[PDB]
RNA sequence: CGUAGACGGUGAGAGCCCGGUACGUGAAAACCCGACGUCUGUCUUGAUGGUGUUCCCGAGUAGCAGCGGGCCCGUGGAAUCUGCUGUGAAUCUGCCGGGACCACCCGGUAAGCCUGAAUACUUCCCAGUGACCGAUAGCGGAUUAGUACCGUGAGGGAAUGGUGAAAAGUACCCCGGGAGGGGAGUGAAAGAGUACCUGAAACCGUGCGCUUACAAUCCGUCAGAGCCCUCGACGUGUCGUGGGGUGAUGGCGUGCCUUUUGAAGAAUGAGCCUGCGAGUCAGGGACAUGUCGCGAGGUUAACCCGGGUGGGGUAGCCGCAGCGAAAGCGAGUCUGAAUAGGGCGUAUCCACACAAGAGUGUGUGGUGUAGUGGUGUGUUCUGGACCCGAAGCGGAGUGA
RNA sequence: AAGUCCAAGAGUGCGGCAGUGAGACGGCGGGGGAUAAGCUCCGUGCGUCGAGAGGGAAACAGCCCAGAUCGCCGGCUAAG
RNA sequence: GGCAGCCAACGUGUUGGCUGGGUAGGGGAGCGUCCUGCAUCCGGUGAAGCCGCCGAGUGAUCGAGUGGUGGAGGGUGUGG
């Protein structure tokens, strides 16, 4: 039988703190800061680069806005709708979610990357050109709702 | 506590699909006539940003 | 399929217990039982240990002689860590050791620890404890002597069994756990496990549920 | 967990004032001040050696030396000439045999002489 | 014996000797929490539902400015909320709020109120807990403790535990004035004597062995006579695969740490011993690696139920499709009137072709892309942040 | 094109972690100085010390020989 | 003659070739402390501690080898 004294950790699972400051066998005396200067008694930030313009100051702001309104769209390509309905059939965002391809709570939008091969009756908030058109060649619809 | 990101980093860099962290150049805000069409556009849009800065800029934007 | 025979108190086999094999057949994993059970005892660890800074320490408000001058060390207060007396530097401050340990981890380890039981045939299922109504500890020890020579053993009995819990809480090396709270460190210490009828039908339910 | 740093400080100073034992004042009694000894004691016994053979090549040579004058033959002489002959008996066994047993020297004497070369400073 | 194997005590590890424990029982009184009646109010002095037309629907108020405070919002295009100053409206075709204004449309009827629960804390009391401290620790305080002591004052602020199971703590001898001791006794022990468990080092003796008063010594190290002990042998006192002490003499030999180009350095620190004294901890933090779990999924936070780890908890988070600044489009997308090229993406890799040798492309066909939760470790973020150290700054007080 | 190639423990790229960013002297090429400084500032797939013990320069970081894994009371040599 | 790091060969860990000065620093593997889960073992027939003796390890160090004092808790394994 397997006791609470034959478990033992997974090989190379636990590594063994390193005692910094212990002697100068180990990282011993400065350790690990080498002699006098900042570093040697504080860590400098990570913004700060010596005074000069820092790489955060001098680069532009990148250009634009987010559009606070901005509507996206999780997205389901019609290969992955391919391989998991290879019985076609009805698809839509409560499916989707079920074969675990969107969110759960989410617009879908359905874009044609794959290969269709299968009918389909897909429904999601908007499909691509590529995606309408693949799902409409297998004999399947494209209800958008 | 949340580590808090740099608010400057996060407005003047980016990363793409791959992850690559990209940035504009300098020099196309003002004192522009001077300056060739030629020079105008290699400042245009993004470049990554270089190897030796990339960490750093990495640390800033995560935390 | 695992067959335990569910043997009454009185010696007399009532039955048996299919024990399915996704929960007492699993391949049982070391790493994992030791992850689980560490991260139990980690919970179980209160960490109610503290010791007081140089801020916490009484007094030491005041620089305790001029910075120079007096040809004696540089000292800032009468509380600070070299000075005896003085606070602290890293000691330990009150620490919440428990751990999110993911729940199919847990699952996991626990039914690994079942499985490992039931190979080596360390499970056992039994109608009752004693007999009903009053606990007796002899006659509950009696029993459990005739199922299993071993020292640890883990009652898991049902809550509702006031009768075996006290019947059998007294005896030295019998842990008492309820079906619902069956777990890896009390399964792997015991060296069996004794299940009412009730608490094995209720683990497995909850389990293949 | 409060740990105190008694048991296993104490044993190190015991083993430094154990191998210590034997030094002049605080040397001997001060575990800082027998360390700093040890230090350079062992340095010296590392350094010693590395130079015990050849302070020990060099009495052999003194003596094989003294025993090659006292045969009327020169010490490079000797060696050249033992070498020439093939006796391969090291400074040490050579210097033995110088003390001990002075007839053996002077047979190895006579030997070096014969393998010498008929002129030594010929340019052959 | 056990519904009692909790914990402690007892002359040393006690379920069974003791206090207790499991489990049972016990309030005259007082207090609290419940109900049960008097008692208190109200409704019944009534309930129903539909029509059309005047007054009412909280005023120095809302609103507006000028200056401020607060909000992510640092005055900004600055809404909403607010203080002080003025100015100051209407009552439903009213008025606000939707971050200024509308056929607008929605939320509805402010300028007067009271409102439990969920929530924060523990001076105090009770019962417990500790991979907390164990007398330089842990509270400053195991003893006298905020005491002694210091300061005029505010204030600062200690040190000091352990005989033995039981005091059995040396009735009466001796030396001494006493202290203290030697007897003798108690004690298992006095190698426990109220100076008391253990009794380290520093430090101070005494005894013995070797060695040293012709010698220039970082005090050692290597060779090493002599001397003094030990283990064997042979069984002569001398040799040994020996061991230990000392060290005549010879060789070599410039302390440790720090900090430096460089220190034995006549640069820093250290008189000595003992004790203490410095990379720690929190966080679904960040990055990277290890390791488990599950895996195109992975996890759940709060919280709920469990006298425990355990079970629930699908809100969220990270994956999952990118490009762009969005109408956005989407394995493409952005740029561009310009299918012109580039940017970034389409894991990766293999074969087929078409091409061009401008560094290789284009499609087509194959396998199908790997994250994510714990957790170890190293860095890191916010905190005191590895530890010590200023002069000084602020708030409130104390002092003529 | 070979060599080195059971290694230089090489080069390159991407990551974790750094330390360093006070250098010294010697040879050679130079600036400043007085073609002084144990001066100062440069270059040097130059060296050594730094961070390097051992032998030689008497002693003597930087010069010459030579890079200490340990033990031998073995041998041959380097500078000298 | 001993040890250690890389590498190869074949084996089921032996050999061989190279390589093992080192400060800042990096990586790896360990000694010791006490606190604990579990498992075992020692202890008033004398634990720890301390003082030695005789030794042991490639290091930190070790003696479930021993003697003196001692008087009650300790060791080992494996994890936290």
């Amino acid at each position: 039988v397997i006791k609470l004294h034959d478990l033992k950790p997974a090989p190379g699972e636990k590594k063994a703190k390193t005692r910094v400051g212990r002697g100068e066998g180990s990282k011993g005396k400065t350790a690990g800061r080498g002699t006098k200067g900042t570093k040697a008694r504080k860590n400098v930030p990570v913004m700060f680069e010596g005074g000069q313009m820092p790489i955060h100051m001098r680069l532009p702001k990148l250009k634009g806005f987010k559009n606070r309104f901005r509507t996206e769209y999780q997205v389901v390509n019609v290969g992955d709708i391919n391989k998991a309905f290879p019985q076609g059939g009805t698809v839509g965002v409560d499916e989707l979610v079920a074969k675990g391809l969107v969110r759960k709570n989410s617009l879908v939008k359905v874009l044609g990357d794959g290969k269709l091969t299968v009918k389909v009756d897909v429904t999601a908030n908007k499909f691509s050109g590529s995606a309408r058109e693949a799902i409409t060649a297998a004999g399947g619809s494209a209800t958008e709702l | 506590p949340k580590a808090k990101t740099h608010s400057g980093a996060s407005k003047r860099f980016r990363r793409t699909g791959t992850g690559k962290i990209v940035r504009q150049k300098a020099n196309r805000r003002h004192l522009l006539e001077h300056k060739p069409t030629k020079r105008t556009r290699r400042l245009d849009g993004r470049t990554t940003v270089s190897a030796a800065d990339n960490s750093r800029i990495n640390k800033l934007l995560n935390g | 399929t695992l067959k335990v025979d569910v043997k009454t108190p009185a010696g007399k086999t009532d039955g048996s217990v299919e024990l399915p094999a996704e929960l007492f057949d699993v391949e049982p994993n070391i790493a994992l039982m030791h992850q689980v059970v560490t991260a139990q005892l980690a919970a179980k660890r209160q960490g109610t240990h503290s010791t007081k800074t140089r801020g916490e320490v009484s007094g030491g408000g005041k620089k305790p002689y001029r910075q120079k001058g007096t040809g004696r060390a540089r000292q800032g207060s009468t509380r600070a860590p070299q000075f005896t007396g003085g606070g602290t530097v890293h000691g330990p401050k009150p620490r919440d050791y428990s751990q999110r340990t993911p729940k199919k981890m847990i699952a996991a380890a626990l039914r690994g620890a079942l499985s490992d039981r039931a190979r080596n045939d360390r499970i056992h299922a039994v109608t009752e404890l004693v007999e009903g109504q009053t606990p007796s500890t002899k006659s509950a020890k009696t029993f459990l002597g005739t199922l299993t020579e071993n020292k640890k053993v883990l009652v898991v009995i049902g809550r509702t069994d006031e009768v075996g819990a006290k019947s059998v809480r007294n005896l030295p090396g019998v842990h008492v756990i309820s079906p619902d709270q069956l777990n890896t460190y009390d399964v792997l210490n015991a060296d069996d496990v004794v299940f009412s009828v009730e608490a094995l039908n209720a683990y497995i339910s909850a389990n293949s549920k | 967990a409060r740990v105190k740093r008694a048991l296993n400080a104490q044993k190190k100073r015991r083993t430094v004032l154990k191998a210590s034992k034997g030094y002049r004042g605080q040397r001997s009694r001060l575990y800082r001040k027998a360390k700093e000894q040890q230090l350079h004691s062992l340095t010296y016994a590392y350094r010693d050696r590395r130079a015990r053979k050849g302070e020990f090549r060099k009495l052999w040579i003194s003596r094989i030396n003294a025993a090659a004058r006292a045969n009327d033959i020169t010490y490079n002489r000797l060696i050249q000439g033992l070498k020439a002959a093939g006796v391969e008996v090291d400074r040490k066994n050579l210097a033995e045999l110088a003390v001990s047993d002075p007839a053996a020297f002077t047979a190895l004497v006579d030997v070096a002489r014969a393998a010498l070369p008929e002129d030594v400073n010929a340019p052959s």
